[PDB]
């Protein structure tokens, strides 16, 4: 038996019609790993700035930055 | 509208338009003002129409100012048909007296915040001294409520219970400003009038006025505020 | 505080009305 | 206020017109009766 | 009063509601 | 203006103040 | 431009890459 | 699936679990009432 | 049948009723936001933004409304102490009412989605089975989130189309909702720089749009699909719970340490501003200046703002409260109604003494008066026998400058002791305790309560993420092992 | 006057139409519904 | 406090007790 | 007042204990 057909459901149907469709092999996993390591480096940068383990020129890292 | 064309319209075509609350406007004439024959005149058909109500208010940060309100009542704030006499001298000195008429209008405005400010926009018994371009004076501001006015619990000055009777053991010594006395002591207000337009063929004078007066005290209760009324005024001479 | 209680009681009554209308036990022709 | 009055006049006219032409739309035929 | 009336109203709502919900849920589980 | 005086005046009230904790290798 | 803290941070990133390569080589050395 | 919802499941609570829940609630009340009343 | 802790599993394989319970949850959360706003408006006192700000009154969501621009009320008052003559629709009560209406609409939508669960949209067109294309749905959601983040950063907080965000001076005296220019340099990663917020939101929104387009286009690989179980909604739940407690840890740390997004005028001072002598240092620097310029001590302490003096007070420390000390700080130590002025202590010899301030750890602290060179010169002894440093023995007088006691000098030890004990807590204020029946014990700030709630939620959500990752990876053995 | 108002009260105003745009929107809405009903008749 | 703690304790007792009693009575009627 | 609450909570806990002992669901050996 079929489901309930609605105009909006028909409009949105192609966006939920490709479940289980995958690429063979590893796909873009290497690019994803590169993005993940870059994001880890970025998070480490901001953590070390806000920990004052990384000191930069114009980054006061205090309430005086509100000035 | 000029007074002539106002009298040229009938009550049926004025009714509902709001023109009955509007002062006449001297469309003809000149603004020299000092080109007026000095002497003793019978002030007649004195009329006053506000154009703004502002209320003196104090915010949290320490700033006092006259804030704008919303007029709660309808077009019932006009004063018209007042009588009196005024004296004009050759130097420009003027004395101004209003005898009687529709010289009071109960008005209510709403402050930003929802507070109701009732007041009696009045100009009665106004003594004004000054020059033709400006004369300042004082007027009597009566009590908003008459002495026979009753509160929602029936208490009042010249009539009522004089105590909260719904409480058989609570009417004493703490609600003294609520029940022990209902004070109806009158107040005073200040006004400054300024003649702008004049026509000496008919003797009509007009101009603007600025008044500061106390609001209602709620029969010896929560203190009154200062109401600043700017507006127009009109009248005929002799 | 009391206005909160009054409004809560009124809207709870209206919610009971809504549920009794739209989620009633359907009468069965059997 | 005039914008509000125009909108309310449009709304009331719309619903009244729906009412009028709905009962004009062969309404005595809309019954399960025979004949 | 402000708070004793509050707890009285809360109890008068919740305890009979609990009783009715107990009976209804057992009945509806029994269809 | 006298940073030494304001330092020696914040110090007895609070020894953990950042003015006391900063650049005190010179002291 | 580059503070000593920034230079040490970049060198620490290089050292982390080096030690990850070293543990990968230790894995493949079996 | 169909007109009825196929994911219907019946919740169960035996008497031992009722006793455990009642004990948990009352023991939490005993423990925290001194702090709530302060 | 089901255990009570598994009931909500009935919507794992029902996308329509999953949408329905999500909609009900959203309705409940929006309704809470509206109702909490109305409660805080009903109990909020706006008549003194200096000595009774919102963070002294237990206001929790009022700072979050004020942070993004809602600063006026329908009661005619502005949060900055000014007069609001036209608050508009988006007042505090307007946002509350909008959230209540949103809650009702979401309740209706939840009812509709509960009833009409069997939508062919949720059926896979190939096999006819119910399924969700979770990578595609994530792409759509990431694209929408990037669009919303970019719009919020480029139009709201910049003041291009929205009102901006709350920005203050470093000492919390002249804060207001202002438009904020983005900071595209390294200073944009300054946490206390307000310009970092628009730049982050613009850049992260652009990246979210690009990554959402990528996830709309590119299908996952089979290896990563099977590794992360992208066909199971519980895998998405585990990763979402992980991201959510990561964000909870981030916001808890940001609120506790302070940032540009957690102003002290809205959330109260931080404990580190008391620990590191932030306001004390600023006050003493402002007193040292204009003393070199040539003013006496009675003035240039009257020049000190009472707001700054109130900031330099340990009763406003967020780390001086308790787990069961409930409510507003006003209910703890009274409503502050006046600064008494700076208290200067002197001995018989004429040298100036300073009260050792109470550290954050200590519930109680001994009263100790120390000279300029770090030598203890007076105290309130515990042992009033064979003592050498009592106020009576040393002859300590106290003089107040700048407040309600300006110019007054007290020499009697019974009053010098109480003023030294009050100076232990920082700047000395007078407190009205009869209004709220304050118990004389310090409460916690809204930033402290926020940090506590979110750190607790972050740990509990770490456990939830562990549990759901376990459930996803070990689904086939959830009811037991294979026995072979 | 201190404020603006329509001042349409009383005065025996036809359908309360103080501005001809009101009569026009009444006529337009009624005629649009009539036109839909008319081009949609003989369809039952 | 004396009465807000009272209503907190009463609600924390009754509402989970109501939930548990609903589930138990439903179960015991089922079996 | 608070002493009443404490005593009631303790007595209710003891009542739950009494019921859990003597009105337990019996272990069935089948
Ligand atoms: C993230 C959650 C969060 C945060 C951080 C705040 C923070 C705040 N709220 Mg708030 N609020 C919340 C959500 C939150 N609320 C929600 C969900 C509601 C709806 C129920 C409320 C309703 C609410 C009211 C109505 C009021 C507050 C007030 C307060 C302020 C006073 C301190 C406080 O919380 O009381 C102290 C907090 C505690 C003592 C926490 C209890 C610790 C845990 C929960 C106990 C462990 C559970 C235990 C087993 C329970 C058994 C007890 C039982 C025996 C009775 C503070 C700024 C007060 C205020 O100042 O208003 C302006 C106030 O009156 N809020
Ligand atoms: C033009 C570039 C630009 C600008 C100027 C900013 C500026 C900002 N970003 Mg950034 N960002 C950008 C683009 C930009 N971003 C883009 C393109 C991305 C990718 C979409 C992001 C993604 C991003 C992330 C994900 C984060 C920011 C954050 C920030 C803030 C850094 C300062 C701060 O408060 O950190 C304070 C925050 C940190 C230092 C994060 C530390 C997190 C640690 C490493 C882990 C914490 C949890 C961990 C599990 C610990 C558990 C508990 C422990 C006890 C065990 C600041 C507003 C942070 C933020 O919003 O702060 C509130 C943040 O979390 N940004
Ligand atoms: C039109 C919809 C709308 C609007 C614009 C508002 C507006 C407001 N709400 Mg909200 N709200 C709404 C819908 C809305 N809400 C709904 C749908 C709910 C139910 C969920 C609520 C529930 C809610 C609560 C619970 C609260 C408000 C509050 C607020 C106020 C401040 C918001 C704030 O501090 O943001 C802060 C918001 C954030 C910091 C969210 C940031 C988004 C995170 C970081 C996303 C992380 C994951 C993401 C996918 C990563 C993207 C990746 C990237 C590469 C793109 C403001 C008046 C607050 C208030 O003061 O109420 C009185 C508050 O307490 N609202
Ligand atoms: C948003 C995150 C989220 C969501 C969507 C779920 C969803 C799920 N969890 Mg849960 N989980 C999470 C967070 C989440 N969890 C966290 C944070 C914890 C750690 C504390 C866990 C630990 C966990 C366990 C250990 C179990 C699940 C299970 C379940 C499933 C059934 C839940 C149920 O019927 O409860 C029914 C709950 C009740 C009938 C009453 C709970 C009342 C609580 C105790 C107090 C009241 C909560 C209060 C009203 C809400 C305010 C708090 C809020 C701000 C978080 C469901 C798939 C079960 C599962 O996998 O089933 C197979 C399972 O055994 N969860
Ligand atoms: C005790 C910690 C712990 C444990 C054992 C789990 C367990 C689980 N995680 Mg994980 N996770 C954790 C915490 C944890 N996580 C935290 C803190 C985050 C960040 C929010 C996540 C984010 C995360 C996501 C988003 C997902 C899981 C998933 C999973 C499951 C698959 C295993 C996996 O991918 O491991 C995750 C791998 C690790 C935790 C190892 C991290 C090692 C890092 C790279 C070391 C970096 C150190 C570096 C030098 C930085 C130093 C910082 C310093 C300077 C401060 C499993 C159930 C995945 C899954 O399939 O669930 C079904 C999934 O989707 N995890
Ligand atoms: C019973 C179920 C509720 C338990 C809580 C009882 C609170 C007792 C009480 O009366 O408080 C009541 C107090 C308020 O209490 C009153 O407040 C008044 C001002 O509004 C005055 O200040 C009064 O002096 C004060 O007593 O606060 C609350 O209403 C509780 C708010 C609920 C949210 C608390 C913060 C959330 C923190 C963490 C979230 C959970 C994190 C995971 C777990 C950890
Ligand atoms: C039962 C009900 C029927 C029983 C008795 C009915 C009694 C009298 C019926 C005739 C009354 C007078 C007819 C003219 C009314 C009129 O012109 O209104 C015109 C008035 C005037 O409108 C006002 O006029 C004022 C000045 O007089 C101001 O200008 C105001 O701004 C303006 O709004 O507007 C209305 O009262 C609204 C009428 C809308 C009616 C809609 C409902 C009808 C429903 C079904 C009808 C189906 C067909
Ligand atoms: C099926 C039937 C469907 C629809 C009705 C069919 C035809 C209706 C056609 C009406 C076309 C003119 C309407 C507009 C109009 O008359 O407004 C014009 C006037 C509005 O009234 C006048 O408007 C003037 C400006 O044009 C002035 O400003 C004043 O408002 C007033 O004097 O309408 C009327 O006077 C009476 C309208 C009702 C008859
Ligand atoms: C918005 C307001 C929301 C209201 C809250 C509603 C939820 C309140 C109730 C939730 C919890 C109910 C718990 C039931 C408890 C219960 O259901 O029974 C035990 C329960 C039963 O597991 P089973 O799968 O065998 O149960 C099958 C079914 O009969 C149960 O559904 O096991 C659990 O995993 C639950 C927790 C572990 C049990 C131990 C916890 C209790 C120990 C207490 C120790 C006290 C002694 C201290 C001495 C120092
Ligand atoms: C304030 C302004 C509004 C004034 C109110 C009074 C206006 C006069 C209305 C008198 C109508 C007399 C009844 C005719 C039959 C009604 C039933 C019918 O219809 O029975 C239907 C019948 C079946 O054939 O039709 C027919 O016999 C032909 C009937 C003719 C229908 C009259 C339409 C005139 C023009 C309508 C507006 C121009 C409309 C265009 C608008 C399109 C979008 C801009
Ligand atoms: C229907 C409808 C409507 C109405 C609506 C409404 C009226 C709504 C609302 C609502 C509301 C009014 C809501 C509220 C809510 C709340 C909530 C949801 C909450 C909560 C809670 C919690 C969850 C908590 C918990 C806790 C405690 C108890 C204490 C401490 C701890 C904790 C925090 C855990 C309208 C007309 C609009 C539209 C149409 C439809």
């Amino acid at each position: 038996e079929p489901g309930i057909v609605t105009p909006l459901g028909t409009l949105l149907r192609p966006l939920n019609s490709e479940a289980g469709k995958v690429l063979p092999g590893w796909g873009t996993t290497v690019l994803m790993a590169v993005a993940i390591l870059l994001f880890a480096v970025f998070l480490l940068i901001i953590l070390e700035i806000y920990n004052s383990s990384l000191i930069l020129d114009g980054v006061t890292n205090s309430w005086e930055s509100l000035a | 509208l000029t007074y002539d064309e106002l009298q040229g319209l009938t009550y049926l075509q004025v009714k509902g338009t709001g023109i009955a609350n509007t002062c006449p406007v001297v469309e003809q004439g000149t603004s020299n003002v000092r080109e007026l024959k000095p002497g003793d005149y019978k002030l007649e058909k004195f009329c006053m129409e506000p154009t703004s109500f502002t209320v003196k208010e104090e915010d949290a940060k320490g700033r006092e100012e006259f804030v704008k309100t919303k007029l709660l009542t309808r077009l019932t704030y006009g004063l018209d048909g007042m009588n009196g006499s005024m004296k004009i001298n050759n130097d420009g000195s003027v004395e101004f007296r209003e005898d009687e008429g529709l010289d009071y209008a109960a008005t209510t405005v709403k402050l930003p915040g929802g507070e109701y400010v009732p007041f009696l926009f009045t100009i009665k018994e106004f003594d004004g001294k000054g020059t033709l371009d400006s004369f300042s004076g004082d007027f009597l501001v009566p009590s908003y409520r008459g002495s026979t006015f009753l509160d929602p619990k029936g208490r009042g000055g010249a009539t009522g219970y004089d105590n909260a009777i719904a409480l058989p053991a609570k009417a004493d010594a703490d609600e003294i400003q609520r029940l022990n006395n209902k004070s109806y002591t009158p107040g005073k207000g200040s006004a400054v009038f300024s003649v702008a337009k004049v026509d000496t063929e008919t003797g009509e004078i007009a101009g603007v006025f600025e008044s500061i007066q106390p609001s209602d005290t709620e029969m010896g209760a929560h203190p009154a505020k200062d109401i600043k009324i700017t507006g127009l005024w009109y009248g005929q001479l002799t | 505080m009391e206005a909160l209680v009054y409004t809560f009681l009124l809207i709870g009554t209206l919610g009971i009305i809504f549920f009794s209308i739209f989620f009633r036990e359907p009468p069965r022709i059997a | 206020m005039l914008t509000l009055k125009i909108f309310v006049y449009t709304v009331v006219t719309f619903f009244v017109g729906l009412f009028i032409f709905g009962f004009l739309s062969n309404d005595p035929s809309r019954n399960p009766g025979k004949g | 009063v402000n708070i004793l009336g509050l707890t009285a109203t809360a109890l008068f709502i919740i305890i009979p509601t609990s009783f009715l919900l107990i009976l209804y849920v057992k009945t509806a589980a029994s269809e | 203006q006298r940073v030494r005086t304001v330092l020696d005046m914040d110090d007895p009230a609070k020894e953990e103040t950042v003015k006391e904790l900063r650049k005190d290798i010179n002291n | 431009s580059v503070t000593p803290s920034l230079k040490n941070f970049l060198l620490s990133l290089v050292a982390g890459a080096v030690v990850l390569a070293a543990i990968a080589g230790a894995v493949t050395a079996v | 699936m169909a007109r009825p919802n196929p994911n219907k499941q019946v919740v169960e609570l035996n008497r031992s679990s009722l006793y455990w829940g009642l004990l948990l609630i009352f023991v939490l009340a005993v423990l925290f009432s001194s702090y709530i009343f302060n | 049948g089901l255990p009570w802790y598994r009931v909500h599993t009935v919507v794992i394989n029902d996308p329509g009723r999953l949408i329905s319970v999500h909609l009900m949850h959203t309705a409940l959360v929006a309704g809470w936001a509206g109702a909490m706003t109305l409660f805080e408006i009903a109990v909020f006192d706006p008549s003194d933004p200096v000595l009774n700000p919102m963070w002294r009154q237990g206001m929790f969501v009022l700072p979050f409304l004020t942070r993004l621009g809602v600063t006026q009320s329908w009661g005619g008052w502005t949060i900055s102490g000014e007069t609001s003559s036209n608050p508009g629709i988006w007042s505090y009560e307007g946002a509350a009412a909008s959230h209540i209406v949103l809650s009702g609409l979401l309740f209706l939508a939840s009812v509709w989605h509960w009833v009409y669960w069997d939508l062919e949209l949720f059926r896979d067109p190939r096999t006819g089975k119910t399924a969700l294309d979770l990578p595609k749905i994530f792409g759509i959601h990431l694209f929408l989130a990037g669009l919303l983040c970019f719009g919020f950063g480029a139009f709201h907080v910049t003041g291009v189309f929205g009102p901006g965000i709350w920005v203050s001076d470093p000492y919390g005296l002249t804060g207001s909702v202002q438009p904020v220019a983005p900071s595209w340099g390294a200073e944009g990663f300054d946490p206390y720089n307000p310009g970092g917020v628009p730049a982050h939101h613009i850049a992260a929104g652009i990246l979210g749009v690009l990554a959402g387009l990528f996830h709309l286009c590119v299908r996952p690989s089979i290896r990563l699909y099977f590794g992360l179980s992208m066909g199971s909604i519980e895998s998405v739940l585990s990763s979402s719970i992980a991201a959510v407690f990561w964000a909870a840890f981030v916001v808890a740390g940001t609120m506790w340490y302070g940032s540009a997004a957690t102003p002290i005028e809205l959330f109260g001072p931080t404990r580190y501003q008391w620990d590191q002598g932030f306001f004390q240092q600023e006050i003493q620097k402002r007193v040292a200046q204009s003393t070199s310029e040539g003013l006496s001590v009675s003035e240039a302490w009257a020049k000190i703002p009472e707001k700054l003096a109130f900031y330099d007070y340990i009763g406003n420390n967020p780390a001086k409260g308790g787990l069961f000390r409930t409510g507003a700080m006003n209910s703890g130590d009274g409503i502050a109604v006046g600064w008494l002025g700076h208290a200067s202590f002197k001995d018989q010899e004429g040298r100036e003494l300073f009260v050792r301030r109470m550290p954050t750890f200590f519930e109680t602290f001994p009263v100790v008066l120390i000279d300029k060179d770090g030598v203890v010169r007076a105290d309130v002894p515990f042992r009033k026998a064979e003592s050498k440093y009592s106020i009576e023995q040393v002859g300590v007088s106290v003089t107040f400058y700048g407040g309600e006691l300006n110019g007054l000098t007290f020499t009697d030890p019974s009053t010098v002791k109480k003023y030294a004990r009050k100076a232990q807590l920082g700047e000395i204020f007078e407190f009205d305790r009869s209004t709220l029946q304050s118990d004389g014990v310090f409460r916690s700030s809204p930033r402290g309560w926020f940090t506590f709630g979110h750190l607790s939620f972050a740990l509990l959500f770490f456990f939830g993420h562990i549990w759901h990752g376990s459930r996803t990876i070990f689904r086939d053995v959830f009811a037991g092992i294979d026995e072979d | 006057l201190v404020d603006d108002r329509m001042n349409g009260d009383g005065t025996g105003l036809p359908f309360g139409v103080n501005d001809g745009i009101l009569g026009w929107v009444i006529a337009g809405t009624l005629g649009t519904i009539w036109a839909i009903y008319f081009v949609s008749q003989k369809d039952l």
